[PDB]
RNA sequence: GACCCGGUGAAAUUGAACUGGCCGUGAAGAUGCGGCCUACCCGUGGCAGGACGAAAAGACCCCGUGGAGCUUUACUGCAGC
RNA sequence: GGGGAUGACCCCAGGCGGUAGGGGAGCGUUCCCGAUGCCGAUGAAGGCCGACCCGCGAGGCGGCUGGAGGUAAGGGAAGUG
RNA sequence: GAGCCGGUAGCGGGCGUGGAUCCCUGGAUGUCCGAAUGGGGGAACCCGGCCGGCGGGAACGCCGGUCACCGCGCUUUUGCGCGGGGGGAACCUGGGGAACUGAAACAUCUCAGUACCCAGAGGAGAGGAAAGAGAAAUCGACUCCCUGAGUAGCGGCGAGCGAAAGGGGACCAGCCUAAACCGUCCGGCUUGUCCGGGCGGGGUCGUGGGGCCCUCGGACACCGAAUCCCCAGCCUAGCCGAAGCUGUUGGGAAGCAGCGCCAGAGAGGGUGAAAGCCCCGUAGGCGAAAGGUGGGGGGAUAGGUGAGGGUACCCGAGUACCCCGUGGUUCGUGGAGCCAUGGGGGAAUCUGGGCGGACCACCGCCUAAGGCUAAGUACUCCGGGUGACCGAUAGCGCACCAGUACCGUGAGGGAAAGGUGAAAAGAACCCCGGGAGGGGAGUGAAAUAGAGCCUGAAACCGUGGGCUUACAAGCAGUCACGGCCCCGCAAGGGGUUGUGGCGUGCCUAUUGAAGCAUGAGCCGGCGACUCACGGUCGUGGGCGAGCUUAAGCCGUUGAGGCGGAGGCGUAGGGAAACCGAGUCCGAACAGGGCGCAAAGUCCGCGGCCGUGGACCCGAAACCGGG
């Protein structure tokens, strides 16, 4: 779920954050 | 696209990777000249210089 | 319906129920809150803004046509004299009093 | 008709210009370079000389291994015989 | 060429008129980046004027204009002067 | 889903939730011309037979309907009942089929089988299962990409022109027919035994068919279509569809500020100035048909082919083949073939006959001289998207009463003109006036925003001021100094100039330029060394062996990855045989080429060269159809 994406995110958010590039495998 | 006055490339004409070329002594023979022998003695090869470029490069890609 | 233009071509050269469409807004606290769905076109409303803005008023002529609509509130005067309604500009439109003593009314959107 | 009046109110050429005569000079026939001599500011009716004036990127010329018409025992071909 | 810290500074040598033309180096122009880039109704742009910056092609900046923009501190691109 | 009688705003009158306007599809009308066809004919108009109502025919007589051209088969009969044609921007093939220009002339040649004109089929035609290919005893539709090759080579061997089998890729599939033999028979000659044509036999894929004798053998093989309803795709509108308010500078706010939410949909637009949460019928995604077109995919329809040996053999063409005279081909008359034919000769049916480029022997290859064959490449009238594409002199020339306005007899040519405002609230009334147009008043955020009314600069015409102006040359001016005038960057500059010094414009092309040689009257906008593929040398940089096609797959962004035919270095010397770091000449140890690594190679940007209309406009003229 995207809103547990929020979670993640709030495990590890900064402005390179903001780079943020998706890779799955 | 690209070629050679395939002729020239022909008659006459070929390069050594030195980045030089030769065509034939061509001096008289093959045509007149009931004219002599020592001078037949002259028809090995000719290597005209500089000019050996306009000649190279038109004949470029190949040979 | 994938770049700007093909909006003004279905909208209003397709269902003028489209500039409906447009008729589209929301309300006061009660219905609104309520949901969301079936309205009446013709209902009570306030201007949130222009001068106007925050002003008390009753929608009277849905002209989804010009595409916009009516209200008795914002409303002009002329110059040679005489008071009349305004151009008013869907943007703003709040509606509230959710016109429906008439049963259809309620039957649709409350 | 021109000229004066009132009404009307184009046009080519044109870098720009408040633009004399001289004797000379420069590319070699100069208003604007030199020395000199007259010479106030503006205008309209005029007279043609100069502004190599206008009109036209010479049609007489020569040049481009330019064009198009016609000619004969020019070349090559086609027609018809 | 004598050290150069990145500048830069110093000495002398050492010239530096320049068309075809050959070599270096900059300028603004409308576009694509917004290389962990965004100003603006107390103005985007263009306009209108100017005795700080640049060798310069330009900058900045201040004033008045006018209604809505669009910039990019850096590279990329070209119907560019 | 609740407004509407279209762009006209206006009047005058009206329709609709007893699902109106409108979106869609499937309907009837469908005037007159235009293949026009009933006849004529300067189209858009004027002429003819039957049915037709019966129409007024008030005690007097119609339109309407309808109806028939001609080429086409053939049930021929007396011919009834089918198909055609006329389009079409560009695409296809075939019929016919050119000068300029390059060769720095120009007769070969190139431009080209190009332009054009033609006939015609289509939605795609092209073509398309082999008298092929090639030769490793190997390959097997036709087409289209890359590659092969700018090779092999054609050639006043001069400009130039210039392949193909093989490898890689997309795609994939195959079927008949006369083909007399058989029988069926019809119709004939005139009965036999003849050809004849409708039926099957076979109705050949890589050679057999048929006909005789025995082995047969006794059910999954559907094309190009046929068929079902299938997702029949689409056909327009389908519909949901997350989430902020208060304050506030504001004429306006969506902005500044405070705090509140959305969220696989922070794509964009519309909102009085820039919002994810305001509009948006947007991206999140679900959505959805009674009509009109599929592949898939399912079925039977299914058409339809589908084994053995033998036997003296009969079984896809009218011409191959040859000789002359042309075509295609890369072949330009050539040592010069294959196929295609013009004209004369005029074969063979399996030991047949072409083929592998003269020809001859042997081998290898194929089986002509009939037909159909979706898909893999092209193309854009039309619909969609997207753009380091355009912004009204740029884009198609035309962004909206433009291929029309207008010169043309005609064929043909072919403009220019968009923006006020937030929305008209567009300007009652008053004022001068024949009026327009000017002044007030009201909108108003402004109307030096005011109706051709945004931003509206230059050229150029005006109106006020400073200075300056009548014994004086020059564009220009600019260096000096003085007088008067202003000191929003003050003891220094601003503008103007009286005098005085020195001073020949500007651009082309010129031995040489004020120029009296040219160029140009003014201002504003357009306007000229680029792109592509080759190649080249420079270099920035990735490996030295380095490197990529066509493609297949992956794709808000949509992500690149994988493809290993190939081609450039890895020795080269030769004409070649061929040898080879040696190599040609030659029979001589004499020279030329090379060896000597110094090694490239790909990509990026760059000076350049070849082909391109390729720094830009500029003529006479030749040719094609009209």
């Amino acid at each position: 779920k995207t809103q547990e994406v929020v979670s993640l995110l709030e495990a590890l958010d900064v402005h390179a954050d903001i780079d943020r590039l998706f890779v799955t495998s | 696209p690209k070629m050679k006055t395939h002729k020239m490339a022909k008659r006459r004409i070929k390069i050594t990777g030195t980045g030089k070329v030769m065509a034939f002594k061509s001096g008289k023979r093959h045509q007149n000249t009931g004219k002599s022998g020592d001078e037949i003695r002259g028809k090995g090869k000719g290597f005209v210089l500089a000019k050996a470029e306009w000649a190279r490069m038109k004949l470029m890609l190949p040979r | 319906s994938k770049q700007p233009d093909k909006q003004r071509k279905s909208q209003r050269r397709a269902p003028l129920h489209e500039r409906h469409k447009q008729v589209r807004a929301t309300l006061s606290a009660d219905l609104r809150e309520e949901y969301g769905v079936r309205v009446n076109a013709g209902d009570t409303v306030e201007v949130l803004r222009g001068d106007f803005a925050g002003e008390e008023g009753e929608v009277i002529n849905v002209d989804l046509d010009k595409a916009v609509i009516h209200v008795e509130d914002v409303t002009l005067e002329k110059t040679d004299g005489e008071e009349v309604p305004r151009p008013l500009d869907t943007s703003n439109v709040r509606v509230t009093d959710l016109d429906l003593e008439d049963e259809k009314r309620e039957a649709r959107l409350e």
